[PDB]
């Protein structure tokens, strides 16, 4: 049962991973390569995940080879970076060296 | 005398549209079967969903 | 079940001016909207299905246009004039109008006999009937090709019985055939066997379960 | 791709203000993100819209396992 | 590579949705045997179709497949029979053009073949994409050009009377986004040589003309003998067996 379910529903999960990777910017991804962790999963959760594997369809999201929401979310980071640089410059010019 | 030729219905080459038009594909004699242009509202001056 | 087509599907249309000086013949197959940027063969097939539907060609068929004929009043003329296709009377009228424009005399008696006898049905060596009629090129080519392709599967009854003679079990009673069905019997059967191994190999346990369940439901009641 | 044309007056006598500072994401990026990575992970998964021996199975923890699979 | 997986998944979904709509392509017994596992019927067929990608199983070309292939090939080759061409020409009325005068149409928009050279110079050829992308269409239209790299759909209405031969709509439409060619519908009229009114109207009212290759479905009455064609029908003495079974049940 697990093998049949996994062979039936692997394209959807692969596409989901691709979209999730498309969400993240490059600099944040490079930063996240330094960290490390380990996830502990209960056996019941794993057997439930593989016994009842929901089929995910993203056909509605994709218009040809282009999906909108991922591009929009990725573009917002440029505005974030511009705001970061501008705010840092303004604060540094306003306060200068700081003493404690 | 009789009027052999007096003007008539004239044919013009071009149908110039004054109103600005959104991007599109061919839909006259040539019809494009591909997907219509995808409108993405990129380049937001202020953050909304991030 | 073969379909006997009683009439040839010509598409000739005669267009002539009011003066009658000019005349022309046109083939009407319709206008099909073709797109750009996409492959042309796929659209060609999509339109080809509809074109075959239009001509009565898609479904298996045989031609039965032999009996569409008449005979002339004159006693010498034993020829069989076919009634299908663009009737020679229409072309005669158009040519007469064209000659009426140019002040030429009308078609003579001999020319009229020459023109009105162009479409004819004559027997062939093996018994088939050949009908010569006015028709378009595309319809002619497509109809003839489809006729050949469908004729590839029509076989005599004796040949079919010979082909399936190995698989007849011993206990069952032979079926008598009328002598006509032996001398002149023809059957339309596809004889290529499609392998079921793709489905069986791809999903083995589903097919095994299905066949085993049916077989045991049968056997349990002995 | 080339941009659409504006009005003629906006071409002959048109002026626009602009800024050329692209900026950088390093100040946000450069940090020890060990503690703060998992909240970002949860937000990332929320960004994309989704959706005898056998009776002991329960499916109350599927989304977190799916997120773990994606991150792995 | 990713994106290939995305494309495959989208195409698989489109194929499944299309084949299962209206009358299902697959028989009920096949749906039963695929479903017996417990799937919805669409999922089992989708999995089986995915498993069959890039097979080496031999297949048989049935007669219907050959018929469709023949008709599709003839559709691709002889484009004039189905109301579409692959190149057209646009040139001003003041430039003379060789035309197919067999029929007798007045200002016939049909050419036996598109002129390779006109007035001692080659005729410019432009792709539809480049033509649409253009912004100086006036200068290039001042001489006329051959549009290609597209399938131009057209229609015509051969009217019995005499009159000016002109299109239903304009040849060209200019938008700030791009340039398009409007649908082509010719109003073809026959010709009387001695008609000053019609000659003047054709010379002065119309400023630009559109030329396409002559349709192959058009054929003069004079050469009607080429329409003669033969059809063979099998003998009427043939009797057809509906049930070719060669044996009877015992009881």
């Amino acid at each position: 049962a697990c093998r049949d379910k996994t062979s039936a529903n692997w394209r959807g999960y692969s596409v989901l991973v691709s979209r999730y990777r498309s969400l993240i910017p490059n600099e944040l991804f490079e930063s996240l390569r330094n960290i490390s962790g380990e996830y502990n999963i209960n056996p019941q959760d794993e057997h439930s995940f593989f016994f009842a594997l929901a089929q995910i369809n993203a056909d509605d999201e994709f218009i040809g080879a282009i999906d909108k929401e991922s591009a929009e979310y990725l573009d917002e980071y440029a505005t974030l970076a511009r705001d970061i640089s501008n705010s840092l410059t303004l604060v540094k010019a306003a306060f200068g060296p700081l003493e404690r | 005398g009789e009027i052999i030729y007096d003007g008539g219905l004239s044919s013009k080459l071009a149908d110039v549209v004054d109103k600005t038009t959104e991007p599109h594909n061919a839909d006259g004699a040539v019809k494009d079967g591909r997907i219509a242009p995808v409108k993405l509202d990129l380049e937001k001056q202020k953050l909304d969903k991030l | 079940e073969l379909i006997k087509v009683p009439t040839i599907p010509h598409n000739l249309v005669l267009i002539q001016s009011d003066n009658g000086k000019h005349a022309l013949i046109k083939e009407d197959l319709g206008q099909w909207p073709v797109e750009t940027g996409i492959s042309l063969v796929n659209q060609a097939g999509v339109f080809a299905v509809q074109l075959a539907n239009k001509l009565g060609i898609d479904k298996p068929f045989v031609l039965d246009a032999g009996s569409n004929y008449f005979t002339d009043t004159s006693f010498i003329d034993t020829r069989k004039y076919c009634t299908d296709g663009l009737s020679p009377r229409e072309i005669q009228k158009a040519l007469n109008r064209q000659r009426a424009y140019y002040d030429r005399p009308e078609l003579t008696i001999s020319e009229n006999k020459t023109l009105l006898s162009q479409s004819i049905i004559y027997p062939d060596a093996d018994g088939n009937d050949v009908s010569i009629i006015f028709s378009g090129a595309m319809s002619h080519a497509i109809f003839t090709y489809a006729q050949s392709q469908w004729n590839k599967n029509i076989i005599k009854l004796d040949d079919y019985i010979r082909e399936i003679t190995l698989t007849v079990p011993k206990q069952y009673r032979p079926r008598r055939f009328k002598e006509i069905e032996h001398t002149h019997g023809y059957v339309y059967r596809e004889l290529n066997q499609g392998s079921l191994l793709p489905l069986v190999d791809a999903n083995l346990k589903e097919s095994s379960s299905y066949y085993f369940k049916k077989l045991m439901s049968s056997i349990s009641n002995v | 791709y080339r941009p659409r044309r504006f009005k003629e007056i906006e071409h002959t006598h048109g002026y626009v203000y602009r800024e050329l500072n692209q900026g950088s994401l390093l100040p946000l990026v450069d940090a020890n993100l060990k503690e703060s990575s998992s909240y970002y992970f949860k937000k990332l998964m929320s960004s994309i819209s989704n959706v005898m021996l056998t009776n002991r199975l329960t499916t109350a923890n599927a989304p977190t396992v799916r997120a773990i699979t994606v991150l792995t | 590579t990713s994106g290939s997986i995305i494309n495959h998944a989208n195409n698989l979904n489109k194929v499944i949705n299309h084949v299962f709509a209206d009358k299902p392509l697959i028989s009920e017994t096949m749906l039963k045997i695929l479903t017996i596992d417990g799937t919805t019927g669409k999922d089992g067929y989708r999995n089986w179709l995915d498993k069959l990608v890039g097979h080496n199983y031999p297949v048989y070309v049935e007669p219907v497949v050959n018929i469709m292939n023949f008709i599709s090939a003839r559709f691709v080759a002889d484009s004039s029979y189905f109301g579409y061409t692959n190149e057209i020409m646009i040139m001003p009325n003041h430039i003379n053009v060789p035309v197919d005068d067999r029929f007798g149409f007045r200002d016939s928009p049909f050419c036996t073949s598109l002129p390779r050279t006109i007035m001692g110079n080659d005729v410019r050829r432009i792709s539809y994409n480049v033509f649409s992308m253009m912004e100086d269409i006036d200068d290039v239209i001042s001489e006329g050009f051959i549009l290609y790299d597209a399938y131009f759909n057209f229609s015509y209405d051969i009217m019995t009377t005499d009159g000016v031969t002109r299109l239903k709509e304009d040849i060209l439409i200019v938008t700030d986004t791009g340039n398009d060619i409007k649908p082509i519908h010719f109003y073809i009229y026959f010709e009387n040589r001695n008609d000053k009114k019609l000659r003047y109207e054709s010379k002065m009212n119309v400023s630009y003309r559109l030329y396409i290759k002559t349709p192959a479905c058009l054929l003069p009455l004079s050469d009607y003998m080429r329409a003669q064609h033969d059809y063979v029908s099998p003998s009427s003495s043939r009797v057809y067996i509906k049930d070719p079974a060669v044996v009877y049940t015992r009881s």
